[PDB]
């Protein structure tokens, strides 16, 4: 596609200018460009990838909900087509993102720290099609099996107290709660997740510390508005 | 709505 | 173009949920499209066209200045092309924007309201190819001229407090201080626009007078930077 | 840059 012709290297810091100039398409274009090279990505490059999408389908999904919420208020058609419009674009990078996991990201990721971290957006970016869905079980079902494959790793690969798996039982908790409509499973989640955290903390460096009890204080944020 | 706190950026 | 089988009313509403999305690239889009219809713009048309644009052109012209500083700073090719890339495509919103002022928004602009709104948008835009510029001359004389001419109708025609001359000579003091580099000629219009605005307050409204003491401490917090 | 005043939104 478009950045067929950009060496990786190039696309990768282009990456990284667009991120400081808070230019998130182009952020997501350059890394989409960089995965289709087909080499694995680095650590920072996933994040990078992950980062990009994100603030590209964090403006739809607030878009989304602004019109939404306009349009159930008013129950002419310009609201409900304004409303598609902005769901198919969401629909469409979500549907790119899994693209790139499923072609082929997921099937190369062989280490914990890489195929979590791959399983955990591709439950995330189903989580997003869910969050428009009115069909809607198989994509929430879509969104449960990869976060639930992405769990079992994490449990058996890495320590409780690792920011990948805290961060994707945060996410999977959150789907628990609004999208599988399973609140109990959230709280029984959140609380076990962030108790498991705490008694491993006491083997972390000062560095680790802060990168764990910021995602735990996520945890907690969302227990306090729970119960 | 009022959105949970998940992973990474509150972009949205 | 791509807006032209949407009823004029439909893309002015559509805008309307757009600001209100923060979807800032369909609300010029929109705009654009309802310009083309040809029929003449409203006030609160005419609003909704430059806060479309504002709007998408600040985007791009914080991600220039993030980019020009790390090139300046720099001084391998990606630092520049990105620079470029971004520089472009803020010449074809500038460019576009101008592009309808010319056909043909300015030629059917008769009243002093929407004349000296057009002239000033014309400066504007104009103003924002001058800070990108390195033919510089020729820019920045046509930024002066649509400044100067909006200038002199909105004497003629308007009261001293007329938010839209209150903004006009605003925008034509930062063009004199950072454009023109005559910062002398900036701080005269600066004081006199704002002394003049405060000499025929008395003759307002509760709500005029909050339009314009709002534009007027623009005036002051420049005065402030500027002396 | 310092960026100075002007007229609407400071979208940048
Ligand atoms: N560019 C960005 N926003 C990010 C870069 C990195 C990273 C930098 C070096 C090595 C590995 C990862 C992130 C990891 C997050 C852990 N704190 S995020
Ligand atoms: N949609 C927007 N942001 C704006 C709408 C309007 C407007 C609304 C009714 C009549 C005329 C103009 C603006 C004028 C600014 C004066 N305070 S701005
Ligand atoms: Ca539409
Ligand atoms: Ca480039």
């Amino acid at each position: 596609g478009a950045m067929g012709s950009m060496e990786r290297a190039s696309l990768i810091q282009k990456a990284k200018l667009a991120e400081q100039a808070e230019r998130y398409e182009d952020m997501a274009a350059f890394m989409k460009g960089a995965v289709e090279k087909g080499e694995e990505l680095s650590c920072e490059e996933r994040n990078l990838l992950s980062v990009a999408y994100k603030n590209v389908v964090g403006g739809q999904r607030a878009a989304w909900r602004v019109l939404s919420s306009i349009e159930q208020k008013s129950n002419g058609p310009e609201v409900r087509e304004y409303r598609e419009k902005v769901e198919t674009e969401l629909q469409g990078v979500c549907d790119t993102v899994l693209g790139l996991l499923d072609s082929h990201l997921i099937k190369e990721a062989g280490d914990a720290e890489s195929r979590v971290f791959y399983l955990k957006m591709k439950g995330d970016y189903y989580r997003y099609l869910a969050e428009v869905a009115t069909d809607k079980k198989r994509i929430i079902d879509s969104a449960r099996s990869a976060y639930q494959e992405a769990m079992d790793i994490s449990k058996k690969e890495m320590p409780p107290t690792n920011p990948i798996r805290l961060g994707l039982a945060l996410n999977f908790s959150v789907f628990h709660y609004e999208i599988a409509n399973s609140p109990e499973e959230a709280i029984s989640l959140a609380k076990t997740t962030f108790d498991e955290a705490m008694a491993d903390l006491h083997t972390l460096s000062e560095d680790s510390y802060k990168d764990s009890t910021l995602i735990m204080q996520l945890l907690r944020d969302n227990l306090t508005l729970w119960t | 709505k009022l959105m949970f706190k998940t992973e990474g950026p509150d972009s949205d």
